[PDB]
């Protein structure tokens, strides 16, 4: 019950991420692309988790 | 994405010539100068561009027309406004 | 590389070259009319269908809609 | 503007605005000689009112029913995607500041610049003599001799004979 | 370019890679099988109605 | 609201009724009225809209809902029965007109 | 820094001819339609003799124009008129002046007369009279 | 027109010509230059979610004894099935 | 102020002191080391009161303002080194001097402990201000210039004087804001309108109305070498903030005639703000933004009652930096073209992208974005004139829509292309150009984060 | 609604590319000049634009003009709202009767291309989510509100018919 | 709808010999070219009908005016005059508003703020 919306703040924080990364911390060989295709790829999965706690 | 060469405007400048039924394919190739056969003076001006109107047809500008006699100055500046043969 | 050459298209079919045909008692006649019959022709008669068209042909229109039902139906 | 080519520049778009209104394609093309058989009604006469009222009554039955936001030729003066290749656009010469450690890449390109400037920094001797000559006092469009008639350097060197090419 | 695997036509109809025509009839199939529960089962209204209620006295 | 008289605690948001509001109520037959336990329905968090006829029906249609889980349908059948609980409930209440133009007219 | 010809001066009557051109080539020998006359509203110190206003207007057309440029972007010699609301100018439409927009919004406005009544679905407009009724004729019993 | 036949091919000498210059790849003239130098799906992963999650929970336990007020979660919405009747379906 | 003057004077002694061009190093390095200093004994608490030390210094206890007067020295010298750098040593060791020599006068005004302090400094200006207007511009229209900047501020400022005095010897001594507890209050009669006339009218002169506003695209159009004190006289005109000291208190009573300072500095907000869009000189076109959403505060200040305090001590020091910055692109851009005229620098965004963010940045705050010190501003501003009268949000609403359209007009003027011209305009912002671009949004939108450093008492 | 445009604006940018640049309703052509996938896709949601038969929003489309039925409105509103559902049928066969219909009309070098599998992963993933979405949301939910659920003779089912004419 | 705008009249033989109009735009031209195109200019062109443009704009109105005309003594309605209005209306209201504030009542009990 406290992991209903301590899953849900990893959805407003992981997107914020590919922004800090942007300020050059050793980036990735570049397909600059790839990496935020990615970084949305595991954010909605985090996402659905507690739409199903509601339900319940 | 896809290239392009200048053997391929050569063909279809020759072919819509070959495509009019006014035109038999027995005039020269790159020069007969379109008085050798005009009229009118309208429809042998623009007319003769009206089939690359629908083809090509970039708009083709009022400068267009009587730089269009010679049938060889057509082919010049082609390549001139879609960034052409090198 | 060189495949519209000439003589080729030679107007056979394309039903839409027989309004050619309707100003025989206007005249015109002769230049031109291989330009709108560039694909008119050759295997450009496909041209998709009415409601089957959406339908897809009615293809799998109930395909396993029956073979699903059924048993256990005790 | 003459004349002569007073009914052309309307007889190109007398059948451009027809093809946007039709739905087939042999629409358009059955009607071809049928707007061309109203457009060979006077063939040869005089030029005078004569003549004029061809084109004193093609105001209405042109402008009248004139194009119903037609075809537009995408690269033209209108139109979308037209100018539209603008964050590249060719900044020609901008390399005048580079400190280099930036001018390493492209040896060749660089070593080809100083090598074509000589036309450029050096012509004026030779054109702008001329250009003193050729032109009396004031008179119009400015194009030089189209050979400058020994060779033409360019008179348009380099802005308009290096310019910048589209992608 | 680098590869010509899709080439340039002068309206001769380039065909398709022969795999994608089977991705495209495969979902025709799922939709038309899909119509099952809109005829079998469900009707317009399953509500019931009234026969005319006017003998009310 | 089928009756007038007066409210004691002067609390807002119309649970401060007869016993419960329905859209009209009663009127003839029945001219009685009665619902579900308002102890139990504001124990059962739900809004308004929802305290009419068919409540206590639908308080233990509902409740299947979550009493079985991962489910697709709790019972479909009672959804037709509730359904069936609310059009016997709403050609009761169709039947205004088919009164209210004859009883309007003379006798 | 050019101090000949830096501006206008308080005209449009002061010898019009030699304004344009001394400088400022308004105007070819004072009979080109923009001859530094066009004063308009004097009394006004706007727009003195002034190689300036109400010249032809509405629009650099913003098109082909192919000397090179000659409208907006590529900056011709001597062809300022007025400006600041030349940015993005249209043309003559297809109609003109048929406001058939406060006409399109006025089929509403006659709507408005639907908006005196109501909208029940059960039952139709019922021709009867005073029997409709909408809400109660008599008692519980 | 006779005019421009001396014309416009001297510029195909000029423009094409300095287009023949323009196309310049001899021996890949980037040099850079210097220096040097799926299946994981391992350390890409791990790094990106699983470390916030550790942080951000731990602003979260230790928060809600602090402010007085934390997460302020509703109530149950419990139907007659714990110590009532149904009662009908009468 | 125990000693922040008397470090500032010893930066006097040392311009000169110094050897040859060492002389812009040895200047800027002391200069920002006050910084720390000027933060370090204020900034304390804080209810009720700080008086500081004796009759010098009341501290500026709930209107900070004077840490931004202290930025500015260590920001001017790296601005004006663009075209200076062609004088002699002689007049550049003097330039640098009166600079200075602005900044000590300033730190004793803020402060002042007192109303008769206040004006002797409030008038200690603007004899360094004019050598920089008329010395040092460019062509002509300085000299009339130099004499609107006088006698529209001292034309006003004489009858305080004979108001400041007169009460000097009326009610107790001024001496101090804090024997000020006594107050009769001032009721309607025909001499004690002109008591509060006189006493508010050399404040409106600076802070202008819509009237009266005819010296300020005069000072601000021909201007010295980069901004240079042009930025001081953004500064100088938010410096006549004293109206907050006065009004407060000492005639707290008379709103009986605030209605005709209110409907001209209400309309005139959105007119003069309008009457600029058809600028055709880019340092006109700053010009009258700072008149508009200036004149803002003087219908925050003359409407009592805080949620106002809030907001109206904000926007002293919202485009006190916004406006700083926009002088600062405009006094950068034009060492490349020697225009000021808008049209011609067209052909631009590609040639300085790294600069495009610095267009943005600043013009994204008059848009203003809410989470800056800017939409804090205003909508403390909005909420209290709402509750004046409601039909306020209409005019105020008004000069939202318009300025939203008049900040935009001067980024996109940049976005086009092709040149046409300009063989010059090479130099890519070098680390100057973009070091004193920066320290303008560093802090600007940092003390957003806690914005209770910026707050009245309230 | 979500799920309609984004996949429909993705799916017409692959026609726009495949001429390189039209994006006119002119000079298209037939539906099948090598194009079998997105001509699929087309007429799924052009399915669903013409007023849901069995599709998508069907449970948000249809449960709204008849939570109109009755209703206390303008009566000027129902004669505004039914009527543009019949307007919305002929935007579903109008891009199908000039782009996928009529004979190939357009200027040559039939240069067109679909076999990138980045776009073969788009759209794959949201028309089976398409498809699946009511049927799983309406299907799980609380309901909040009391349905009409009576739709007599003469009055109930034109709406259908409405979108059929 | 602003304006007409007037694409097509007549001509033939109106002053015929009106030509060479183009003879001061192309001896522009031939000054412009010549004077752009050099190999060592480093900066903008002066081009005066800029510089024509401003100075008439921003200086030499004032110069100009003279106050002969009363539609420059039109701005009374135009600068004196709405912001009577505005004082008009700003009096009735903080009046109307204010007896109802003092003589009876009318905002409620949780209004700590204002
Ligand atoms: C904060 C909110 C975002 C504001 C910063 C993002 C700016 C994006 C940007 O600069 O694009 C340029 C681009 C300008 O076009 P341009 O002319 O090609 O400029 C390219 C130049 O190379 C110059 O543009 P640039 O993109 O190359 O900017 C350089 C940037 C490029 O690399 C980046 O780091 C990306 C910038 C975002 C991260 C910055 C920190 C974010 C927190 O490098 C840096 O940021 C410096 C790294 C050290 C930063 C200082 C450490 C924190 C203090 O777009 C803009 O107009 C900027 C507006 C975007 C801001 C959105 C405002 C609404 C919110
Ligand atoms: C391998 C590295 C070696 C080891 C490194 C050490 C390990 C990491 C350090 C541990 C974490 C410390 C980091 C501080 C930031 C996060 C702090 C936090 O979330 O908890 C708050 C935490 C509160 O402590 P607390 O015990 O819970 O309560 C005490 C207060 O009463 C609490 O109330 P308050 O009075 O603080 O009020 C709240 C508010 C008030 O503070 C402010 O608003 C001041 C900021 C605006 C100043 C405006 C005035 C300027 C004129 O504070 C904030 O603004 C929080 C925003 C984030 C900090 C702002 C940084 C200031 C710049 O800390 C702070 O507020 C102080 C922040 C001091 C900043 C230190 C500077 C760090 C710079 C690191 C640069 C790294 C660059 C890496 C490159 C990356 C490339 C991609
Ligand atoms: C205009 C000039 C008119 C000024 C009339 C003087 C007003 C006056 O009489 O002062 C009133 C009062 C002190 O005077 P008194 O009546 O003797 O007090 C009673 C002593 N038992 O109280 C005062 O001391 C008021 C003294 C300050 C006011 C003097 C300045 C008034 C004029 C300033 C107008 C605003 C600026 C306009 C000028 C700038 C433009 C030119």
């Amino acid at each position: 019950m406290n992991m209903f919306s301590s899953l849900s703040l990893v959805t407003l924080l992981l997107l914020t991420m590919p922004i800090m990364m942007m300020s050059f911390n050793t980036y990735k060989p570049s397909n600059y692309p790839l990496y935020v295709k990615t970084a949305i790829s595991y954010a909605f999965i985090t996402s659905m988790i507690p739409t199903m706690m509601f339900i319940h | 994405a896809p290239p392009l060469t200048l053997e391929g405007i050569k063909d279809r400048v020759l072919y819509v010539l070959k495509l009019y039924d006014k035109i038999d394919p027995e005039k020269l190739s790159v020069n007969s100068h379109f008085m050798k056969d005009l009229g009118l003076d309208s429809l042998d001006q623009v007319e003769i561009i009206m089939a690359m109107e629908d083809e090509f047809g970039f708009e083709i500008p009022d400068i267009d027309a009587e730089k269009l006699m010679c049938p060889q100055e057509i082919v010049d500046y082609i390549a001139d406004k879609k960034d052409v043969y090198e | 590389m060189e495949l519209p050459d000439y003589k080729q298209w030679k107007i056979e079919g394309t039903p839409l070259e027989t309004v050619q045909e309707k100003l025989a008692a206007r005249g015109l006649r002769d230049p031109w009319g291989r330009n709108e019959a560039w694909r008119y022709m050759g295997g450009f008669a496909n041209n998709v269908s009415f409601v089957g068209a959406l339908l897809k042909g009615f293809k799998w229109g109930f395909a396993a809609f029956v073979v699903a039902i059924g048993a256990e139906y005790y | 503007l003459t004349h002569q080519q007073k009914v052309l520049r309307l007889y190109k778009r007398a059948l451009r605005h027809l093809e946007s209104w039709c739905i087939h394609r042999d629409k358009y093309r059955y009607f071809a000689c049928l707007l061309r058989a109203r457009f060979d009604e006077h063939k040869n006469e005089k030029d005078m009112v004569k003549a004029t009222q061809l084109l004193r009554e093609a105001e209405e039955e042109f402008w009248h029913g004139q194009h119903p936001q037609p075809y537009i030729f995408p690269e033209s003066p209108g139109g979308t995607s037209y100018e539209r290749y603008e964050c590249y656009k060719v900044p020609e010469w901008c390399l005048d500041d580079w400190h280099p450690s930036e001018k390493a890449m492209y040896p060749d390109y660089f070593a080809k610049r100083e090598q074509w400037k000589k036309l450029r920094r050096e012509s004026w001797e030779r054109e702008v003599k001329q250009l003193q000559e050729e032109t009396p006092v004031g008179g119009p469009r400015t194009e030089a001799l189209p050979p400058a008639r020994k060779q033409g350097d360019l008179p348009p060197l380099w802005w308009h004979i290096v310019t910048r090419p589209r992608e | 370019g680098g590869g010509a695997h899709i080439e340039p036509r002068y309206r001769q109809f380039p065909q398709l890679t022969r795999s994608q025509v089977i991705q495209a009839e495969f979902f025709s199939a799922t939709m038309w099988f899909w119509i099952l529960w809109r005829f079998w089962h469900d009707s317009d209204a399953v509500l019931g109605h009234f026969p005319y209620p006017d003998p009310s006295q | 609201a089928r009756r007038y008289l007066g409210d004691a605690s002067v609390e807002p948001d119309p649970l401060r009724m007869p016993t419960f509001p329905p859209d009209y109520g009663f009127p003839e037959r029945k001219e009685r009225e009665m619902v579900a336990t308002q102890q139990e329905m504001n124990d059962a968090q739900l809004v308004l809209q929802q305290r009419d006829y068919c409540a206590h029906y639908l308080i233990r249609f509902l409740k299947c809902k979550r009493d079985s889980f991962p489910n697709f349908l709790a019972c479909k059948h009672e959804r037709h029965d509730w359904d069936y609980c609310e059009h016997l409930d709403y050609v009761k209440r169709m039947k205004e007109f088919e009164r209210e133009r004859r009883l309007l007219q003379r006798k | 820094a050019s101090h000949i010809t830096k501006d206008m001066l308080p005209g449009p009557y002061p010898k019009t001819p030699e304004e344009r051109a001394a400088a400022a080539k308004k105007y070819n020998m004072r009979v080109e339609d923009y001859e530094p006359y066009p004063d308009d509203g004097t009394g006004y110190g706007d727009y003195p003799k002034l190689p300036d206003r109400s010249q032809q207007e509405r629009d650099p057309w913003y098109d082909w124009d192919h000397p090179d440029l000659r409208l907006n972007w590529g900056e011709p010699m001597h062809w300022d008129l007025d400006m600041y609301i030349r940015n993005r100018v249209d043309t003559s439409p297809t109609p003109v002046n048929w406001n058939l927009m406060c006409k399109h919004l006025f089929g509403f406005v006659a709507f408005m007369l639907f908006m005196f009544w109501v909208g029940e679905t059960y039952p139709a407009y019922q021709p009867v009279g005073p029997k409709q009724y909408p809400y109660n004729n008599l008692y519980l019993e | 027109t006779p005019e421009e036949k001396l014309r416009l091919q001297q510029l195909r000498e000029l423009r094409r010509r300095w287009l023949k210059d323009q196309e310049l790849s001899p021996r890949e003239p980037v040099l850079p230059p210097q220096r040097v130098s799926t299946y994981r799906h391992s350390i890409f992963a791990f790094t990106h979610v699983l470390i916030p999650v550790w942080i951000i929970h731990y602003y979260l336990k230790y928060h809600v004894t602090t402010k007085p007020y934390t997460i302020v979660e509703k109530k149950p919405r419990i139907f007659p099935g714990d110590t009532i009747l149904e009662t009908g379906e009468v | 102020m125990l000693k922040y003057i008397i470090p500032t004077i010893m930066l006097m002694p040392l311009t000169w002191l110094s050897k040859n061009n060492m002389i812009w190093v040895n200047s800027t390095a002391h200069s920002l080391l006050i910084s720390f200093t000027s933060l370090l004994l204020m900034n304390q608490f804080g209810d009720n009161s700080l008086n500081f030390s004796l009759l010098f210094f009341s501290d500026s206890l709930s209107t900070p303002l004077l840490i931004l007067t202290m930025w500015l020295l260590p920001l001017m010298l790296m601005a004006s080194q663009h075209h200076l750098s062609k004088e002699n040593l002689t007049r550049k060791k003097l330039f640098i001097t009166m600079l200075i020599s602005l900044q000590l006068f300033l730190i004793m005004t803020f402060t002042a402990m007192e109303l008769i302090l206040f004006y002797i400094l409030f008038e200690a200006t603007l004899v360094p201000t004019l050598i920089i207007i008329t010395r040092w511009g460019n062509q002509t229209e300085r000299l009339n210039a130099g004499l609107y900047f006088l006698f529209y501020t001292l034309a006003g400022s004489l009858p305080l004087l004979v108001a400041l005095i007169y009460i000097q010897n009326t009610v107790g001594s001024l001496n101090f804001l804090m024997l000020q507890y006594w107050v009769q209050p001032v009721h309607n009669s025909w001499s004690n309108v002109f008591m509060w006339l006189a006493c508010m009218m050399a404040f409106m002169v600076k802070m202008p109305l819509y009237g009266l506003h005819l010296w300020l695209p005069k000072a601000h159009v021909e201007a010295p070498i980069a901004g240079s004190m042009v930025l001081a006289a953004v500064l100088l005109k938010l410096g006549g903030y004293g109206m907050l000291r006065i009004t407060l208190i000492l005639n707290p009573m008379t709103d009986f005639m605030a209605y005709p300072f209110i409907m001209l500095s209400l309309w005139g907000m959105i007119m003069t703000s309008s009457i600029c869009l058809r600028q055709t000189d880019l340092k006109s076109l700053i010009a009258y933004s700072s008149v508009s959403h200036m004149a803002l505060v003087i219908v925050a200040i003359l409407i009592q009652t805080p949620w106002s305090y809030m907001g109206a001590t904000a926007l002293m020091i919202a485009h006190g930096l916004t406006s700083s910055m926009l002088f600062c692109l405009a006094n950068s851009n034009y060492e490349r073209i020697h225009s000021r005229t808008m049209i011609l620098a067209r052909g631009l965004q590609t040639l300085l992208p790294l600069m495009a963010t610095w267009w943005l940045l600043a013009s994204l705050t008059n848009l203003a974005l809410p989470p800056t010190i800017n939409l804090i501003g205003e909508l403390f501003v909005v909420m209290s004139t709402f509750s004046w009268s409601n039909i306020t949000i209409i005019l105020m609403g008004v000069n939202m829509v318009i300025t939203a359209l008049y900040s935009l007009y001067m980024l996109i003027m940049t976005q086009r292309g092709k040149y046409t011209y300009h063989i010059n305009n090479i130099s890519p912002s070098f680390t100057r150009e973009n070091a004193l671009m920066s320290l303008h949004i560093l802090p600007l939108l940092l003390l957003t984060l806690n914005p209770k450093i910026i707050l009245g008492p309230l | 609604h979500a799920f309609f445009k984004a996949m429909l604006f993705m799916c017409s940018g692959s026609i726009i590319h495949s001429l390189n640049d039209e994006q006119d309703i002119r000079k298209m052509g037939g539906l099948f000049k090598a194009m079998p996938f997105t001509t699929t896709a087309l007429i799924v949601g052009s399915l669903a634009l013409t007023g849901m038969p069995f599709l998508t929003g069907f449970y948000s489309k249809d449960l709204i003009i008849e939570a109109a039925n009755t209703s206390y409105t303008n009566a000027w509103a129902l004669l505004m709202t039914l009527i543009a559902t019949s307007f919305t049928a002929i935007y579903s066969t109008r891009i199908i009767f000039f782009a996928l219909l009529g004979q190939p009309r357009f200027p040559t070098l039939v240069n067109i291309n679909e076999n990138n599998p980045l776009l073969i992963n788009s759209i794959k993933r949201l028309l089976i989510g398409s498809l699946f979405a009511g049927y799983i949301i309406s299907n799980n939910i609380p309901p909040t509100t009391i349905p009409q659920m009576t739709m007599p003779y003469y009055l109930k089912t034109t709406a259908l018919i409405v979108t059929i004419l | 709808t602003t304006l007409d705008p007037a694409e097509y009249d007549i001509s033939s033989e109106t002053r015929k010999a009106q030509a060479e109009r183009l003879a001061i735009r192309s001896r522009l031209k031939r000054e412009y070219q010549l004077q752009y195109y050099d190999p060592s200019r480093r900066g903008v062109i002066e081009d005066p009908a800029l510089v024509r443009w401003t100075y008439a704009r921003s200086a030499n109105i004032y110069p100009n005016f003279r106050p002969n005309t009363k539609t420059s003594l039109l701005g009374a309605l135009f600068g004196i005059g709405p912001l009577v209005f505005w004082y008009y209306v700003f009096k009735t209201d903080r009046d109307r508003k204010e007896k109802l504030i003092q003589e009876g009542k009318l905002d409620r009990t949780f209004n700590i703020s204002y």
